[PDB]
DNA sequence: CATCAGTTCGAGTCTGGTACTGCCCAGTAGTGATCTTATTTCATTATGGTGA
């Protein structure tokens, strides 16, 4: 029955040790709201939010919440949304049902642009005032707006795709492809033992590179269209390819 | 077989329980007060109130709700291009575990019960106190004056326009505490009725008959229906009555129909003639019977939870005092004519 | 802080009681007393002179 | 030989992780004023039977 930033600022940020969370605990702590993306993130911020929530809460599965698993697989760069990304088919599915409305952690993927379960692009604007907000304002609630604080769910939502058949149906398929490989990586998440290395990576490029393109590059860069720079990146240091370019290899493979 | 069918004997008591509680009968007396009712609520002509009176444990609750169904599964045909008309509201809406009636109450009551079935969200009350939220449900506060809550309820029933507006146990409408006249609460009922043009059925037990005629304005607008109970002096509806207690019989869940009908007489003096209070009292007699697991009912079983001699010459008393009232002979007709002047 | 000190001085001085609505409406940015010194030199000057 | 593929150097661009500034509103508790209402008194008013 509290604000999720009073929440931060009275239960959180004292019992972290940082100078500026507990600085911030007493002028208003935006650092942690204008940044509220990073506490998804694969970063030390994350992990420390986990074990703040963890302490004040006693869990022992938290570390799931997040993709912090796969803090040496991703990286987060053009990762994550600045402004809320929800699905209102999903939010009054799960208030008519009964169920708790819960926000999902596929949503904060900038990658992510549709619900599997109820097709349909997110929103990234509050209908009924247009105000952007935070992954967590100062009176963030589940299913209201941080500004206007008004439900967003809709059964049939106000946005709607534009007419046409020659690449809205690939742009389509293609948006599918990304939110089934995802949600399998999440849904696999728990089922594995331990995340993938950048190793696993290396070895991955030197399959393929010698798979069908004999050893080569250059037909493999011109294939998927990256430079070669990046690909020589990618196949011989401990460079992280960008999610993006990592499930557009997978689809030049056709494999998950 | 036209009785219940044999397959519910391997089922537990609950499932007995749970197919003859909701299991109703067709008395000649429910079958005439039903369609008379369904008649003068189809046609009101003008009619601000209706009064319905009757006996306590009878089934005028059964019927009312049978009326409702029935308004509902005709009106929804109608409710595919006609918005915001409920097809029936039907409450209490007098004290409420109350000790005196309140107005503001009835009120307010009147319009969460008005607003609830439908999730609405264009309507704009006259008022600033009460309003809809996004969730569509009806938000109301304790800040608003009777008159706003009147405002805001004609609004809601002028554009909702329903066939109804059923009140049951009315009788507790005379609780106005102390200061007050009966006359000044008809006349505000009558008037929400006026400016709204709703129907009013007040059903309920005699005491309504409190009401009956109050003023000329009141009296030319009422219409009156009393579901006379079942009079053991008519020999028909004696027959009706033993009709109605071998329909119990045969579609009383046991494994064999046990002998009722020989103490008819006797169920009078426990019924009066009351069908709502037989069919308690034999529900009652049935799940005692059951939860010793006991396949017939007994004379003695019927005398476990027979009702007290003196709750029934009570009630008597006050059914007698309420017919005698009620009673129109020849002789008013006659008085009538002769103070008219048609010679 | 000095300029709240003299306007609660010359509101006194006047006769009219120096609360802070009154100190605020008579200084350009009124908002200034969210600074936790300001609102103290404020408070100081009126015990200062008896509140 | 001159074309194309495997390697380097350094700049472009994002983003987390860390700290900080300039400013008035909103809620609550005092009083004094003016209605407002479930509930407690001040008269008349009708009913009663019998000894002068
Ligand atoms: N014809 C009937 N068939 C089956 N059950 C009936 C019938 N009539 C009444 N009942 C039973 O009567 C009970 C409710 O009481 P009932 O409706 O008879 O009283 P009511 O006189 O209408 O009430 P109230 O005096 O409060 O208005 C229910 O258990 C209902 O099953
Ligand atoms: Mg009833
Ligand atoms: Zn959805
Ligand atoms: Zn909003």
């Amino acid at each position: 029955g509290v604000l999720p930033g009073v929440l931060m600022t009275r239960e959180i940020a004292p019992l972290v040790n940082k100078i500026y969370f507990q600085n911030g605990a007493n002028r208003g702590f935006r650092e942690i709201f204008n940044r509220s993306q990073a506490l998804n993130g694969m970063g030390e911020m994350a992990a420390d939010l986990v074990q703040v929530l963890q302490k004040l809460t006693l869990r022992d599965d938290l570390r799931f919440l997040t993709m912090l698993f796969w803090s040496n697989i991703l990286t987060p760069r053009n990762l994550f949304r600045t402004r809320k990304a929800w699905c209102p088919i999903c939010y009054q599915e799960r208030h008519q049902n009964g169920l708790v409305v819960y926000e999902q952690l596929l949503w904060t993927i900038n990658l992510i642009t549709i619900c599997p379960q109820h097709q349909k692009p997110l929103v990234e604007l509050c209908p009924h005032c247009n105000h952007e907000s935070p992954l967590l304002n100062w009176r963030s609630r589940p299913g209201y707006c941080s500004k206007c604080g008004e439900w967003l769910g809709a059964n049939q939502c106000l946005k709607t795709f534009t007419d046409g058949e020659g690449s809205i149906k690939l742009q389509l398929e293609w948006q599918y492809w990304t939110a089934n490989v995802v949600g399998e990586l999440i849904l696999a998440s728990q089922c594995f033992e331990s995340a993938p290395s950048k190793e696993n990576i290396t070895k991955s490029l030197n399959i393929v590179i010698d798979k069908v393109a004999e050893n080569n590059a250059a037909a493999f860069s011109r294939l998927i269209g990256v430079p070669k720079n990046s690909l020589w990146m990618w196949q011989s240091t401990k460079t992280l390819p960008e999610l993006n370019t990592l499930l557009k290899i997978c689809y030049e493979l056709e494999i998950s | 077989s036209t009785g219940f069918p044999l397959e519910l004997l391997t089922r537990p008591a609950t499932e007995r329980l749970a197919y003859f509680e909701n299991y109703t009968v067709a008395h000649p007396r429910l079958k005439e007060v039903y369609e008379i009712l369904m008649r003068t609520i189809a046609e009101p002509a003008g009619a601000s109130f209706i009064f319905v009176y009757g006996a306590s444990g009878v089934g005028k609750t059964t019927l009312r709700l049978r009326v409702e169904q029935k308004l509902t599964e005709l009106a929804l045909p109608k409710l595919e291009s006609d918005r915001a008309r409920v097809p029936v509201v039907g409450i209490e809406a007098i004290a409420p575990e109350s000790r005196y009636f309140n107005w503001k109450e009835y009120y307010t009551r009147a319009l969460i019960t008005l607003e609830e079935p439908l999730i609405d969200h264009k309507f704009d009350y006259g008022v600033r106190g009460i309003s809809r939220d996004n969730f569509g449900k009806i938000n109301v506060e304790s800040k608003v004056v009777a008159p706003a809550l009147r405002r805001a309820l004609e609004n809601a029933l002028i554009h909702r326009h329903p066939d109804v507006f059923f009140v049951d146990e009315a009788q507790h409408f005379g609780k106005v505490a102390s200061g007050y006249k009966l006359q000044d609460q008809l006349d505000c009922l009558k008037s929400l009725a006026n400016m709204t043009g709703i129907l009013h059925c007040l059903l309920g037990t005699y005491e309504l008959l409190t009401f009956r005629n109050l003023s000329g304005q009141l009296s030319r607008r009422s219409v009156d229906i009393h579901f006379r109970r079942y009079c053991a002096d008519s020999p028909e509806d004696v027959q009706a009555f033993k009709s109605v207690l071998l329909t119990f019989q045969q579609h009383l869940p046991l494994a064999e129909t046990p002998n009722l009908v020989d103490h008819w007489e006797y169920f009078y003096e426990r019924t009066l003639g009351c069908i709502g209070t037989l069919k308690d009292w034999l529900k009652r007699v049935l799940s005692d019977a059951l939860d010793r697991e006991a396949t017939t009912i007994t004379l003695k079983d019927l005398q476990k939870r027979a009702l007290s001699v003196a709750q029934c010459q009570k009630m008597f008393k006050e059914i007698q005092e309420g017919e005698r009232q009620l009673s129109e002979t020849e002789a008013d007709v006659q008085n009538l004519r002769s103070a008219l002047g048609l010679g | 802080c000095s300029e709240v000190r003299e306007i609660v001085l010359s509101l006194n001085a006047q006769g009219v009681y120096p609360t802070e609505g009154r100190v605020c409406e008579l200084m350009p940015n009124p908002g200034c007393f969210r600074y936790k010194q300001v609102r103290a030199a404020f408070n100081d000057a009126r015990r200062e002179f008896g509140l």
